[PDB]
């Protein structure tokens, strides 16, 4: 009973049957600050059975520096009271309650329970329960730039999924006698030593199709082996494998066990040699605590610092560590006790919340068991930091106040930034600004622009959004919600509805962008990406850019004149099929879902655009004939969508549908078997339809059947939409109006000076006039797929099961089907999470304009695994250019709007360069090659009507430069790289 | 891209393509038009293909579009001018310039591969009667690429 | 000399390399036993993402060294 129209997205991370163990869970939630909340919050938004706070500390001011749900109106309440209101509105299907008093008999009713802001005592009190009574058990802490998480879910811990990747599937060639199975040509099996498989469809050895499972001994990248098969058989040929996947059996240690001899997991491999140093550091800040009533050490105070540095002494003399205690990491560690930053606290509790969900799901592979993280880099070093400037002032920015200063904050409160999108990383970091205090400053401000709306499916994850609001701009409700979430940002924030992009160029010019200080880009698409890329390059902007893929993640910062752009690199792109497997050989269900879209944009698109632009332009004909290549199929498409089938009815429609049944499931098969029969045999003599190859068979029609059925009225629908008809979903008519269609006969075609020009004549001859026909029109059929009443899927779905039977594949649903044909990207809230944490950990190093590229870090994660990794940014090549030192991204030539002739006696007078080739846009303005007349004249024109002549478009008033790319040979003919022409109109 | 496509219409210019001709229409770096000559050991001996090609936005990170417009009776060539050519869908590398693409059409042009068609019906041809698959094409070589 | 290459999705690769190999011929070894070309390929190891031109011993790559091989996504 999932709501498929909510956890769309999620589903395809986690599946159904891990999201219905989910809903059975219960979660505990001790503590209710920052890192409380962002762990409820994303808790909630997965959708647990239910959750429970409990914490009876009155709220204080300074835990406004990230706790969202608080106002400074709840000043003296228990912060779960003025929580639990805000966390019931996120997911209605995920109750909210709040316990006054907790007894350790109470923690048997819970699936999970999570810890935050509780002493040594108490953990180890609560995980002597959690442990011997088989209760997940998770403990958190945000100290600073600090953080630590400790997961234990019990001595017998089942992992179902290790990893959350899909089972490997291939295609075998040849088994030998020995095992040694091997792929087709130039074929990758992708398994690792020790791995499952199952064979099917396998000949000459059907002994291995029974379903057991097989070790694997990787042999290379084209064969592995099984094992012996003499007794199944002498040599088998084809097949398919798949992998199976295996559980495994996790055991985990008790905190108390775990103290004295933890186990790491390292966030990064530069620094191998601190998580020993955390260990010691966070239980002497315990102890300190406990030494002084609770009191963290305040921060910057040397005292503290040494009475914490003489408990991390006595601890690691107790626990006989045998480190060596670093003095000033310690210490730093002692510092920063008190600080509550927003990004830290996003960053942890995503974690943790990933961590619940396995534990509640058995999904995905659990820390093991320790994790100690620092973002020590981002630490400013252009302002005083001292124990003067970190002493509270009594305002909601004390915990972010105590690690950075007074004086970055008033640098914080003075940014100008730029956010493009407004989606789940959007709406996260849009909340990380306003805890922050971006932009709450006179010269502050905030612009985010985005042109799409709110839909149902995207408040599973982009938790400013509630049901009310769908409809409306996400721009304006992400900023509502953020100016009550702080109340200094009213008035501080612009929204805008404007797609950015070369259309956009009005709007985000040259003035918008002279006054940013840096960019952030929350988009899902590569174009988008690389424009803001080459914006930001040219006005010479940082940039933050951030990706999300299901479970992984990723962030990078683009630093001008220090680090190379985002567009310097290149992605794996996406994998496109042949067309002749698309057309005619099919084997997997992509490739039929893709001949299905190519079918719906084939009947319900193109011949409706072509029959419209034929009532709207008054000579397409020729245009078309002269134009496109094959003008017989437009003019065809006209004369039967104006003509010769226009339904008069809905019967018509169903009609319609059962003549396209039989033209794409049962007569194209049956042409392409008489053309290669199913005995035929290759050039070679082997048998044409083997390996992917899969011979077709013809469907016959059956109306009771589900898939024709289905397949019927979603076709007959569309056309009925095209047409503007009264379409029915009632079986009976559809039953008594195929009953009584008669199939024209059918044969298979063998084949066997220039008068098609006269056809094509007669043809359109026979349309009628545009004149007579004005006002017409047919509404084309936009693909879209979140609607589930446009019958889109549904066609879609029907027609490739219907190729599935085909070819013999296996067919998917609709779920499936939309996956592959919308192309959804998978995504989840704690990936958001993360992502928003590490690119606010950049951001302040941004705003402290750090020069050095060793203070910045670029961070890739994958939450399936437990893997986070991090890399200093690329290093911008340089080069020389005219014996000086040029960097090859950020360097430009500045000119004034000089004459054609004027830039190039310049480029050989200056640079010593000859100029070869000039090029502005997409045009062609200049080329060594060109003939003399056409140079001659355009020799003595300026470099604006020079583009104006060549696009034949004026430039915009709004214009206020020009980007050109020159190509120039040296003295010795050797072509030299140089930087892009700046011209200043 | 403009680097590129011009780095790439230069060598053109330097070396002598011979039997192919590829420079942009206009002023327009984004589209060329190629012409490939018919090979002589081919029933396309004496012809003059013409060839449209598009360069995306991102090439060269991404293939080009490349459609015969001259219509063609080959078994790998489809109405439309679509050319089943691997190296221009899935195996394309930001490596490979026009003028080995033109020397894979040209390669293509000069035997087919009816094992694996785009036109099933001119490979059934060409498989069963190889002399009316000669005329066929000697026909429609002498009818649309002489002009 | 063997190294470790852990992809993003938790695979594990082992590479025969000597320590004078060049960072091109690591990758090309990584596409033969993966098909991913060496453009595409961010190998990350103690935090200093790897640059083609240079060798191993200039990252002090030494035996039974870990590497993790990364990429970016679109979403957002
Ligand atoms: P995620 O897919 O959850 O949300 C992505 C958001 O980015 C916005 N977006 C995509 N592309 C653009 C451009 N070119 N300009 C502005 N905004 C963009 C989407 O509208 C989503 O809100
Ligand atoms: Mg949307
Ligand atoms: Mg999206």
């Amino acid at each position: 009973t999932i709501d498929e129209g909510l956890y769309s997205r999620q589903l395809y991370v986690l599946g159904h049957e891990a999201m219905k163990q989910m809903s059975q869970s219960n979660v505990l939630i001790i503590g209710c600050k920052g890192l409380g909340v962002e762990i409820a919050k994303n808790v909630c938004l997965a959708g647990v059975k239910s959750v429970t706070l409990y914490d009876p500390q009155p709220t204080r001011i300074e835990d406004l520096s990230s706790q969202y749900f608080l106002t400074e109106d709840d000043i003296g309440v228990p912060r779960a009271k003025v929580t639990v209101s805000k966390l019931a509105e996120l997911n209605q299907y995920v109750p909210v309650s709040v316990v006054d008093e907790l007894s350790t008999e109470y923690l048997k009713n819970f699936k999970c329970v999570v810890v935050t802001e509780t002493s040594l005592t108490k953990q180890l009190e609560i995980n002597d329960f959690t442990h011997k009574n088989h209760i997940a058990y998770i403990a958190a802490d945000s100290r600073g730039l600090f953080g630590s998480i400790f997961c234990d879910f019990g001595e017998n811990f089942i992992c179902t999924d290790t990893d959350g990747n899909e089972p490997l599937t291939g295609m075998i060639a040849s088994i030998t006698d020995d095992g040694v199975v091997t792929m087709l040509e130039e074929t990758r099996h992708g398994l690792e030593n020790g791995d499952f498989v199952k064979f099917t469809e396998v000949k000459g050895m059907p002994g291995l199709n029974d379903g057991t499972p097989r070790k694997v001994e990787v042999k290379g990248p084209y064969t592995f082996s099984i094992g012996s098969v003499k007794d199944l058989g002498s040599a088998g040929y084809n097949g398919v494998f798949t992998q199976v996947k295996v559980p495994t059996k996790i055991s985990f240690k008790s905190l108390r066990e775990s103290l004295k001899d933890p186990e790491y997991v390292y966030p990064d491999f530069g620094k191998m040699m601190r998580p020993p140093q955390y260990h010691i550091a966070f239980q002497a800040l315990s102890a300190f605590a406990d030494a002084h009533e609770g009191s963290l050490p305040r921060p910057r105070n040397d005292i503290d610092a040494a009475e914490f540095f003489e408990f991390c002494k006595k601890i690691a003399s107790t626990l006989q560590f045998d480190v060596e205690l670093d003095e000033k990491l310690i210490k730093e560690i002692s510092y920063q006790a008190r600080g509550d930053l927003v990004a830290m606290s996003a960053f942890l509790g995503g974690a943790v919340a990933q961590e619940v969900l396995k534990a509640t799901t058995s999904k995905f592979y659990p820390l093991k068991q320790y994790f100690y993280f620092d973002s020590l880099e981002s630490l400013p070093s252009s302002v005083t930091i001292s124990e003067e400037t970190c002493k509270p002032r009594g305002c909601r920015y004390d915990g972010q106040i105590a690690v950075f200063g007074s004086e970055f904050q008033e640098k914080i409160a003075s940014l100008s930034t730029f956010l493009v999108g407004a989606g789940a990383i959007g709406c996260e970091m849009l909340k990380n600004w306003a805890m922050m205090g971006v932009a709450t400053g006179e010269s502050g401000h905030i612009s985010v622009t985005d042109m799409d709306s709110i839909e149902k499916s995207n408040l599973n994850r982009q938790f400013l959004f509630r049901p009310r609001d769908v409809g409306k701009l996400k721009s304006e409700c992400a900023s509502t919600a953020v100016s009550i979430m702080n109340p200094s940002l009213t008035g501080k924030i612009t929204s805008y509805q404007e797609r950015v992009g070369p259309e956009s160029e009005g709007i985000f010019g040259d003035e918008f962008f002279e006054k940013l200080s840096l960019v952030t880009n929350a988009l899902d698409n590569v174009e988008a990406r690389m424009y803001v890329d080459r914006r930001c390059v040219f006005f010479e902007k940082p940039l933050l850019e951030s990706g999300t893929l299901g479970t992984k993640g990723n962030t990078q910062v683009v630093v001008p004149h220090l680090t190379e752009s985002y567009g310097s690199s290149q992605d794996p792109p996406e994998k496109s099929f042949p067309i002749c497997t698309l057309k005619n050989f099919p084997n997997r269900i992509e490739h039929t879902i893709a001949w299905a879209r190519d079918l719906f944009e084939g009947l319900f698109k193109q011949p409706i655009d072509n029959v419209n632009m034929y009532l709207s332009s008054p000579n397409f004909l020729e245009t078309s004939l002269k134009t496109s290549s094959n003008p017989r199929e437009v003019l065809e498409n006209i004369r039967d969508y104006l003509v010769t089938e226009k339904p008069l009815s809905f019967e018509e429609c169903i009609m319609w549908a059962r003549l396209q049944f039989d033209k794409f499931f049962n007569n194209n098969i049956q042409q392409l078997l008489f053309n290669f029969p199913k005995d035929s045999v290759t050039s070679t003599g082997q048998p044409f339809w083997s390996g992917p190859k899969r011979a077709p068979t013809p469907l016959s029609f059956d109306i009771h059947n589900r898939e024709h059925f289905d397949f019927i009225v979603a076709a007959a629908s569309l056309y009925a939409f095209n047409y503007g008809l009264k379409s029915e979903t009632d079986p009976a008519i559809y039953e008594r109006v195929l009953a009584g269609y008669n199939p024209p006969p059918f044969a298979p075609k063998s084949g066997i000076a220039n008068k098609d020009k006269q056809e094509l004549k007669s043809i359109a001859d026979s349309l009628p006039p545009p004149s007579s026909l004005v006002g017409f029109r047919l509404t084309p059929a936009e693909f879209e797929k979140d609607d589930d009443s446009n019958h889109h899927i549904d066609f879609i779905t029907a027609a490739s099961n219907l190729r599935a039977m085909n070819y013999d594949i296996t067919p998917a649903d609709r779920f499936k089907t939309k996956f592959v044909a919308g192309k959804i990207v998978p995504a989840m809230c704690t990936s958001t999470a993360v992502v928003s944490g590490l690119v606010c950990l950049e951001l302040v190093k941004l705003v402290d304009g750090k020069k050095k590229i060793e203070e910045y870090k670029n961070g890739f994660f994958n939450l399936a695994i437990g893997l986070f990794t991090f890399s200093d940014p690329i290093a911008s090549p340089k080069m020389k250019v005219n014996g000086k030192e040029i960097d090859k991204i950020w360097d430009r030539y500045n000119l004034p709007d000089c004459t054609l002739q004027e830039l190039i006696d310049y480029f050989q007078k200056e640079e010593g360069l000859e100029v070869t080739m000039l090029s502005s846009g997409v045009s062609l303005l200049y080329a060594n090659f060109q003939p003399p007349k056409k140079l001659a004249e355009r020799l003595p024109l300026k470099i604006s009507e020079l583009v104006e002549q060549i696009t034949k478009k004026k430039l915009e008033p709004f214009r206020k430069h020009l980007v050109l790319e020159i190509c120039c040979d040296d003295a010795n003919g050797e072509d030299v790289e140089v930087p892009f022409i700046c011209i200043k109109l | 891209a403009l680097k590129r496509i011009n780095r790439e219409l230069a060598d053109l210019g330097k070396d002598p393509p011979s039997s192919s001709s590829a420079g942009p229409v206009g002023d327009d770096l984004f589209h060329w038009q190629a012409t490939i000559m018919g090979p002589a050991d081919s029933p396309y001996a004496g012809g003059v293909f013409f060839l449209s090609i598009h360069f995306p936005t991102d090439y060269p990170f991404k293939p080009p579009k490349v459609n015969f417009t001259t219509r063609i009776y080959h078994p790998n060539i489809n109405s439309n001018g679509s050319i089943c050519l691997d190296i221009l869908r899935d195996q394309w590398s930001p490596a490979l310039t026009i003028s080995k693409v033109l020397l894979s059409i040209s390669s293509l042009l000069t035997d087919p591969n009816p094992d694996d068609p785009l036109v099933p019906e001119i490979a059934h041809v060409y498989k069963t009667d190889r002399s009316r698959y000669e005329l066929s094409a000697r026909e429609w070589t002498r009818k649309y690429a002489i002009g | 000399m063997q190294i470790f290459v852990k992809t993003l999705t938790g695979k594990t690769i082992t590479l025969e390399v000597e320590s004078s190999d060049t960072i091109d011929n690591v990758k090309s070894k990584i596409q033969d036993k993966e098909g991913i070309p060496p453009d595409q390929q961010r190998l990350i190891f103690a935090g200093k993402q790897l640059e083609d031109g240079r060798t191993l011993s200039d990252y002090n790559i030494q035996k039974e060294s870990t590497l993790h091989l990364v990429l970016r996504l679109r979403g957002g």
